[PDB]
């Protein structure tokens, strides 16, 4: 009775892919601070 | 690190962060140094930057 059953191969059907999300900072700079006062005699 | 720390603090301030450092908050720190330090130590929300 060889027709009893069959072997079956399983696959994951609905696969999906996506891209990674990376953060970045736009622009850069630095304003100078102020300091100092004169000594006296 | 004092000289570099000045540039680092300017960089932080330009990007809108309210940086507390002794050289800049001299007037407030002068009133009571220990109280000034404990102000930022107690507060859990204040991020402390350690300049190694």
């Amino acid at each position: 009775a060889e027709e009893g059953a069959l072997v079956a191969a399983v696959e994951p059907g609905p696969l999906a892919d996506g891209a990674a999300v990376r953060l970045a900072l736009a622009g850069e700079g630095e304003a100078c601070p102020l300091l100092g006062s004169p000594g006296a005699g | 690190t004092a000289m570099e720390v000045v540039k680092f603090v300017n960089f932080l301030l330009v990007n809108g962060f309210q940086t507390a450092i002794d050289i800049f908050e001299d007037r407030i720190r002068g009133i009571d140094i220990i109280k000034w330090m404990e102000r930022y130590l107690r507060d859990k929300t204040v991020m402390i930057i350690v300049a190694i």
